[PDB]
């Protein structure tokens, strides 16, 4: 089996930029190399085949090159419609393995999240479950570490999170994390806190169950 | 009973060349001269016999082989020939005794956008023996690395469609081909001129 | 302008089989191979196998051999992918795609040029269930307030969320669902507003769960009660 490793995993760029994405194969694959574009909720689309040939009707700001193991996709004058995920695929031999993909994101200035913490509603508690929710609103860049602390004890394995796509207006991300406990476990503790870490800064928002 | 010849020449469906169709002509009145003036044939050539001197001969069996190829490949349906069709599809022997009959079928076999129903074998490890038929669909290993049933580098799907279109040049148009081999065996003759 | 039109979304129990269709329209493709590619949620693309319709020749990636079957009906120009012994890991969007196989078109090197729209297959032992909708309200002030709704314990996807019947859109974030350990889904939808406007204004999240024919409207109280 031929392995395809794409790099970088993601990159940030501005409209007008020249962007390069590389794909390395585990062996020489001649020109059995294709590039695909995919946008959220949509089927992949062919851009380049035979490593270098522009697919009919695809904009000429896309181009491919490569030799032996190393292949590159270049987008010369990046347009809004070009922010997407890009996949390489080898068709040299079965199985026709794809690279893991490269997400092209919109560059902007750093922005601190607004951090909000939500206690479980009375209504939910009356059903025997407690969901504690942490919102990180309108932040950049995407990378953030979100941790839960209950009476200063760090939690693991009892939280899940998700992140929105880049906002259309401001190009920021928002993150929601949910800590899940039984009513009984929730009622055992006082101080509930969500900590977010980006670079050299950590911010912790909390509430006291007893208070409000 | 007259020899069922109109069944072969006027069949609605014709075989792909790689999967060429054989019909055995049994004990019947073989009238060869009427056939030669039955339609406008682009090709009527015989090998060791005349169209008129056949009407004074007897054979054990007549075999009628039928298929479709493109116009510029008809030349290949002859003893001593080479090319994809003669090498890998349909081979006539060196000492062939029969006729080769062909006609343009562009009115019938060409579809708009292409008729991709007709196939020929592009690759084979060796040439066919006379009257050999190969219907296998094994991926052709041109490399040293094995093909795991999937086309790729050095691993080629062995068949290709003609894709006959009406606007195609004369050389690329479909032609229906009937080959009549004449057999003699140590058994009573059945088909007679 | 050949399109490939796939069958609708499917929910399936572990151990069962799914059969997905792929119909050529604005054409009757007979010069082409039909590949199947799948994409698990949040993950990459994975080639499953291909059929050569003309001769009904089908081959599969080692990973799927024994469980997958690709067929093609020549008259309808319809290809089918059947996957059996379904597991929750088989939850993915399944794509059919048209590509080349013939020496004439060698210069494509088997690239896939036209793709179907995809078929969402969900594999789970869970039953259809409408969501519970709970308020998200702070333990209360700042200049900015956040309110929202937690849409918990529903199956299957998707839910849609609006605010004030679509009249409040700015400051709204509706998050991707997460799949809980229970096999039920959960999402949050939030809005940010000035603290001043919390006085008169009301905030209602409108949750639509078509798979269970349930709609829930939830008035979000300004502060935690």
């Amino acid at each position: 089996d031929i392995q395809m490793t794409q790099s970088p995993s993601s990159l940030s760029a501005s409209v007008g930029d020249r962007v390069t994405i590389t794909c390395r194969a585990s062996q020489s694959i001649s020109s059995y190399l294709s590039w695909y574009q995919q946008k959220p909720g949509k089927a992949p689309k062919l851009l380049i085949y035979a490593a270098s040939s522009l697919q009919s009707g695809v904009p000429s700001r896309f181009s491919g090159s490569g030799s032996g193991t190393d292949f590159t996709l270049t987008i010369t004058s990046l347009q809004p419609e070009d922010f997407a995920t890009y996949y390489c695929q080898q068709s040299y031999s079965t199985p026709r393995t794809f690279g893991q993909g490269t997400k092209v994101e919109i560059k902007r200035t750093v922005a601190a999240p607004s951090v909000f913490i939500f206690p479980p509603s009375d209504e939910q508690l009356k059903s025997g479950t407690a969901s504690v929710v942490c919102l990180l609103n309108n932040f950049y860049p995407r990378e953030a570490k979100v941790q839960w602390k209950v009476d200063n004890a760090l939690q693991s394995g009892n939280s899940q999170e998700s992140v929105t796509e880049q906002d259309s207006k401001d190009s920021t991300y928002s993150l929601s994390s949910t800590l899940t406990l039984s009513k009984a476990d929730y009622e055992k503790h006082k101080v509930y806190a969500c900590e977010v870490t980006q670079g050299t800064t950590s911010v912790t928002k909390s509430f006291n169950r007893g208070e409000c | 009973n007259l020899c069922p010849f109109g069944e072969v020449f006027n069949a609605t469906r014709f075989a792909s060349v790689y999967a060429w169709n054989r019909k055995r002509i049994s004990n019947c009145v073989a009238d060869y001269s009427v056939l030669y003036n039955s339609a406008s044939f682009s090709t009527f050539k015989c090998y060791g016999v005349s169209p008129t001197k056949l009407n004074d001969l007897c054979f054990t069996n007549v075999y009628a082989d039928s298929f479709v190829i493109r116009g510029d490949e008809v030349r290949q349906i002859a003893p001593g020939q080479t090319g994809k069709i003669a090498d890998y599809n349909y081979k006539l022997p060196d000492d062939f005794t029969g006729c080769v009959i062909a006609w343009n079928s562009n009115n019938l076999d060409s579809k708009v956008g292409g008729n991709y129903n007709y196939l020929y074998r592009l690759f084979r490890k060796s040439n066919l023996k006379p009257f050999e038929r190969d219907i296998s669909t094994e991926i052709y290993q041109a490399g040293s690395t094995p093909c795991n049933g999937v086309e790729g580098f050095n691993c080629y799907f062995p068949l290709q469609s003609y894709g006959f279109q009406p606007t195609n040049g004369v050389g690329y148009q479909p032609y229906r081909v009937v080959v009549l081999s004449f057999e003699l065996l140590h058994a009573p003759a059945t088909v007679c001129g | 302008q050949v399109q490939l039109v796939q069958s609708g979304a499917e929910v399936k129990k572990p151990g069962s089989s799914v059969k997905v269709s792929c119909k050529a329209s604005g054409g009757t493709f007979s010069n082409y191979a039909i590949s199947w590619v799948r994409q698990a949620p949040g993950q990459g693309l994975e080639w499953m196998g291909r059929i050569i319709p003309i001769l009904g020749i089908a081959n599969y990636a080692q990973k799927f051999q024994g469980r997958v079957t690709i067929t093609a009906d020549k008259s309808t120009s319809t290809a089918y992918m059947e996957l059996s012994s379904l597991r929750s890991e088989d939850t993915a969007v399944y794509y059919c795609a048209r590509g080349y196989y013939e020496a004439r078109h060698y210069y494509y090197y088997y690239a896939m040029d036209v793709w179907g729209q995809g078929t969402a297959v969900t594999v789970s032992s869970a039953s259809t269930k409408g969501p519970s909708v709970f308020p998200l309200a702070p333990c209360s002030s700042e200049s900015t307030a956040a309110l929202g709704c937690l849409v918990k314990d529903y199956f299957p996807e998707p839910v849609t969320v609006s605010w004030n019947s679509g009249a409040l859109t700015s400051g709204v974030h509706t998050f991707p669902a997460v799949l809980q350990s229970s096999g039920l889904y959960s999402l949050s939808s939030v809005v940010t507003v000035p603290s001043s406007s919390l006085g008169t204004k009301t905030y209602t999240c409108n949750v639509d769960h078509k798979p269970s024919n349930t709609k829930v409207d939830k008035r979000v109280h300004h502060h935690h009660h």
